[PDB]
RNA sequence: ACGGGGAAUCAGGGUUCGAUUCCGGAGAGGGAGCCUGAGAAACGGCUACCACAUCCAAGGAAGGCAGCAGGCGCGCAAAUUACCCACUCCCGACCCGGGGAGGUAGUGACGAAAAAUAACAAUACAGGACUCUUUCGAGGCCCUGUAAUUGGAAUGAGUCCACUUUAAAUCCUUUAACGAGGAUCCAUUGGAGGGCAAGUCUGGUGCCAGCAGCCGCGGUAAUUCCAGCUCCAAUAGCGUAUAUUAAAGUUGCUGCAGUUAAAAAGCUCGUAGUUGGAUCU
């Protein structure tokens, strides 16, 4: 077929730049952070919505 | 021809199913409870338990008056009493099968520094071992997964060159004394 | 294969087949007979002064053949019994690099220990990669001049910062001549990259240029150019192109004694008039205002990357007058088109081919499979040319060398060259479809005015009015015929004569039969929609031209095909049947097409660029 | 409501996602 | 296809790899013949022939890296033309000489082991939990952070004298001195429809570009493409391709199937094979 469209959407996309945030965490302190998020001080709250990264 | 030894051995096994909830959950609870770094430190202590269960499960098919079971089975329980995982009255070969991961993880040097009160958190023990502040009977130990034997539990202290036990202050206190 | 011995035999033939074919071109370079081993050396980082290193590699026996500014000498060390030849150039200078790194066999890069290269060396590095790289070797100068610990890091802190240009190569350092003694061996035993251009034409390098004019008042005379022949068998009845001063015919060759033999005057050919081809390119018988242009060229370019050809329809002049010349195609690829319907008067001034590939394979066979009576390679042949002006002489006394090479038959006339370009992302400036650009198309140098086009396999080709950064485009211009393949470079003077490299690429087929098509898109708007009918405001304004453009098919921006059915307004409205139901968001628009031809702005003169720096 | 979104969209392209979400609601922790 | 010792995987049975450092065989470009010697059909010995190929003054002369380095070629595919006999041992007339055997460095994310990238405290929260108040709300009692809030205390990575190591060096170990607040001395590789952990959030494209192992996604509201944010998994490592093993009771001895899903020979006789009834203190 016609090869003329190649990289159409890759070059058509509006170029948004990545926003600067802090250095994340690494290693044992990251595992401590995600253990503290999920297990100790889990929220007595709207259960069965146990879908972190729930949009709305 | 060389005078080298190529005899090595892997110390962990990865699970058969990679994305399994409540395997992930249980190992994350064991990572957070004992201050470990990654999953591979649980998969390592799961592997030395699976070697001990398997060798006892082999020794349970030979009869009670076997030579090999009486020798090698009494030498298996002796190590498990020696590192403090088993007790002394439970030295039949069938309280080996009632051991768990947590019995083996309570004997690391990290949790013992936390248990004796030389730290104030399980992550404070990792740094205090790793910064070379912790010695066992004379010797500075720099490794957190150093399984503390039963006789070496009474001698865990603060490493006579350190600012915590010894007394010559560190890098930071002396510079603030220079700026005094 | 069959049975273990006719498999071991079958491997031995194909091993012998490959192992003998790799040897049939190894003796093309640097034998005992010895066309000399030309090694061009350039430093990248401007901290590296070039007289620092060349003195160290001077001594077997050194023969300083003096030039204008740079010392371009020859070397003989007969403990390994080879004849090296060393030329040297400077980073960023487009003139003195590109003219003798094109006939060179080996390029020797000199990298700095600290960084990889400065900004200006990266410029001439980009042109050399696109010109066709010969055998290349990295080298560094100041490694052991660092402390005894800080040198095992400096090769290691460098050699990953080279790989985004140079993916893998070891780095031979230069501190001693016992370090350089391991360089000339590494230089000697390489894999010879074969430049596919030069192994069909007979070229030469200037060792000593001598001149005496015929007359002094007309400022033109005859040269005594001397140097080794390094190409094919140099025929006497072929033409001769100096790379910077046009094409002409010579009158006498003669082979003097070799001034530099490895281990230590006769006239043989003369030019007749019966075989010599005639020199004629054509057939004889018939500041802020430019910134105001700059800010709109950051905008009129950007009317092309969001709108394809959204023009304004003419409100004053009738539609059969403004867009008279165009036509509408039912299908852009499967339509008929007469390729010679409207020939311009410039196309009566160019030369045609009966079949370009089959006349290429017959002119490719005769240089290789047929032996001509010309002088064979490896010799030292000086040369008398007929009529070259005096301006080529004193610039050689400034230091630049003059390169002359023979031409194939039918390489002096005019035709329509098509050539694939890719826009170099080192430049960010927009280029119109009919600009003036410096072309380096296979040892030639000329200014031109091309036609940018799209790279498809169908016969028609749609004009791209500007230069894009990702699609590979085709330039199309009148130029002298160069047989493919040929490496292309494209430059543009930004300011102070600094040549900005904007496009690299290679050569397509030279032919006038390539249909480049200029489009124009007529945009309208449907404002009363019905069940499979539509009333289109604003596309036309008169009533009568709707019947003119009625057979021209319609399209929408949402993929719907359609056509004009009737007009209904005395003003510019119309009824149009369609295939889907039109949406309220749509914009129906039609395509008009016509042929386009490039301009004849050919000039063989190029201004000599300045030392290329930054701003 | 995962019940309704499952009972409606069990047939559509989003069936696997709404079954995932319904098991998340029913099983729960 | 060099063979073994062995290696990978594995419930039990199995399957596949084993050129490769130990033992045994063979061979020094391809065949062949010898000399010497206790031992060789020896190639870092010789003589021929076939194949390549070096010098040459054209009469002649000399070759054999599947030794260590290094080069070319081949290819998806593999390191330094380095130092030393100090170690382990071997040869010799020998306590003394020699050894690219071997040792030591260099290159090396083949692979395997340990293991940093932060810890702590005081505040405040329209955070949680424990005692009271019917409830508002009362507390150093225990925890948590989208606090780029404050605060000193701890330390390596580096930079670097010295010792130590070694044949001599390096490296690690040991010690001076400097060495952390966006502790910018920033952790990456794949993914977020289901298999399968984790967003029908926002912008763009509109069966296009492309994604997708499989099912499928994309035709103007894309949970799947191109991106931004957020989240997930492993983590100094993680994707991809191919070989192979398990999954495979989809090769089945353990342990499969054969009416209709793939499949019982048209029927019978028959030698080899395989299998054969009770019975002896």
């Amino acid at each position: 077929g016609s090869l003329a469209r190649a990289g159409k959407v890759r070059g058509q996309t509006p170029k948004v730049a990545k926003q600067e945030k802090k250095k994340k965490k690494t290693g044992r302190a990251k595992r401590r952070m995600q253990y503290n998020r999920r297990f100790v001080n889990v929220v007595p709250t709207f259960g069965k919505k146990k879908g972190p990264n729930a949009n709305s | 021809p060389v005078a080298r030894s190529w005899v090595c051995r892997k110390t962990y096994v990865t699970p058969r199913r990679p994305f399994e909830k409540s395997r992930l959950d249980q190992e994350l609870k064991l990572i957070g409870e004992y201050g470990l770094r990654n999953k591979r430190e649980v998969w390592r202590v799961k592997f030395t338990l699976a070697k001990i269960r398997k060798a006892a499960r082999e020794l349970l098919t030979l009869d009670e008056k076997d030579p090999r079971r009486l020798f090698e089975g009494n030498a298996l329980l002796r190590r498990l009493v020696r590192i403090g995982v088993l007790d002394e009255g439970k030295m039949k070969l069938d309280y080996i099968l009632g051991l768990k991961i947590e019995d083996f993880l309570e004997r690391r040097l990290q949790t013992q520094v936390f248990k004796l009160g030389l730290a104030k958190s399980i992550h404070h023990a990792r740094v205090l071992i790793r910064q070379r502040h912790i010695r066992v009977r004379k010797q500075v130990v720099n490794i957190p997964s150093f399984i503390v034997r039963l006789d070496s539990q009474k001698h865990i202290d603060f490493s006579l060159r350190s600012p915590y036990g010894g007394g010559r202050p560190g890098r930071v206190k002396r510079k603030n004394a220079k700026k005094g | 294969e069959l049975s273990r011995v006719d498999q071991r035999h079958r491997a031995s033939q194909l091993r012998k087949q490959k192992k003998e074919a790799v040897l049939a071109e190894k003796r093309q370079l640097g034998g005992k007979d010895g066309p000399p081993h030309q090694v061009l050396v350039v430093p990248l980082h401007s901290r590296i002064s070039l007289p620092e290193a060349m003195q160290l590699l001077q001594d077997g026996t050194v023969h300083l053949n003096e030039l204008g500014n740079t010392q371009n000498f020859m070397l003989l060390c007969p403990r390994l019994k080879h004849r090296w030849f060393f030329t040297s150039a400077r980073p960023g200078d487009l003139h003195v690099v590109l003219d003798m790194a094109k006939v060179a066999d080996t390029i020797l890069f000199l990298l700095d220990p600290l960084e990889g290269w400065d900004s200006t060396g990266d410029y001439c590095l980009s042109c050399l990669f696109a010109q066709g790289l010969p055998t290349y070797t990295l080298a560094v100068q100041g490694i052991s001049g660092l402390p005894l610990k800080k040198q095992i890091d400096t090769r290691k802190k460098l050699s990953k910062a080279v790989e985004k240009r140079f993916p893998h190569d070891k780095l031979l350092l230069l501190d001693t001549q016992q370090e350089a003694g391991m360089l000339l061996r590494q230089l000697a035993n390489q894999k010879q990259q074969h430049l596919a251009f030069r192994d069909r034409r007979a070229y030469l390098f200037a060792h000593a240029v001598d001149f005496v004019p015929s007359e002094e008042n007309n400022l033109v005379g005859t040269l005594k150019i001397s140097g080794y022949v390094r190409g094919q068998t140099l025929n006497v009845n072929r033409l001769l192109h100096i790379v910077g001063y046009g094409d002409f015919q010579m009158k006498q060759i003669d082979a003097p004694g070799d001034p530099f033999p490895l281990n230590p005057k006769v006239l043989m050919k003369a030019d007749p008039g019966r075989q010599e081809s005639l020199q004629a390119e054509v057939i004889p018988d018939p500041d802020e205002e430019a910134e105001a242009k700059m800010l709109e060229k950051y905008k009129q370019e950007r009317l092309e990357e969001m709108f394809p050809d959204e023009v304004d329809t003419p409100r004053d002049v009738a539609a059969r007058i403004r867009f008279q010349k165009y036509r509408g195609l039912k299908s852009f690829r499967t339509s008929p088109w007469d390729p010679k319907e409207n020939l311009p008067q410039d196309y009566a001034r160019i030369f045609q081919f009966q079949n370009f590939t089959n006349t290429r394979k017959s002119i490719f066979k005769e240089v290789e499979e047929k032996e001509v009576e010309g002088a064979e390679v490896g010799w030292y042949v000086t040369l008398h040319v007929s009529e070259v002006p005096v301006s080529v002489v004193e610039c050689f006394r400034q230091g630049t060398p003059l390169i002359a090479f023979s031409l194939l038959p039918h390489e002096q006339k005019m035709s329509v060259l098509n050539m694939v370009v890719r826009r170099d992302p080192g430049n960010t400036e927009p280029v119109k479809a009919k600009e003036e650009l410096i072309f380096h198309c296979g040892f030639r140098r000329f200014r031109a005015s091309p036609l940018f086009s799209q790279h498809t396999a169908a016969d028609k080709h749609k004009l791209q009015r500007f230069l894009t950064a990702d699609m590979a485009l085709v330039a199309t211009v009148y130029a002298p015929i160069t047989f493919p393949p040929a490496s292309v470079l494209l430059f543009k003077q930004k300011s102070n004569g600094m040549h900005s490299l904007i496009a690299t690429g290679h050569l397509m087929s030279v032919d006038p039969d390539r249909m480049v098509i200029k489009r124009v898109v007529l945009s309208g708007h449907p404002f009363k929609i019905f069940t499979k009918m539509a009333v289109v405001r604003y596309m036309f304004f008169n009533r009568e031209d709707v019947l003119w453009f009625k057979p021209v098919e319609l399209r929408t921006k949402w993929g719907r095909r359609g056509h004009i059915k009737e007009p209904l307004g005395t003003h510019g409205h119309m009824k149009c049947s369609f295939d889907g139901k039109l949406k309220s968001q749509d914009t129906v628009l039609m395509n008009l097409y016509k042929r386009v031809f490039p301009k004849w702005t050919y000039d063989p003169y190029v201004p000599e660029p300045v030392p290329w720096l930054k701003s | 409501d995962p019940y309704e979104d499952f009972q409606e969209n069990w047939n559509t392209k989003h069936s696997s996602g709404v079954t995932r979400e319904l098991m998340r609601e029913l099983n729960g922790g």
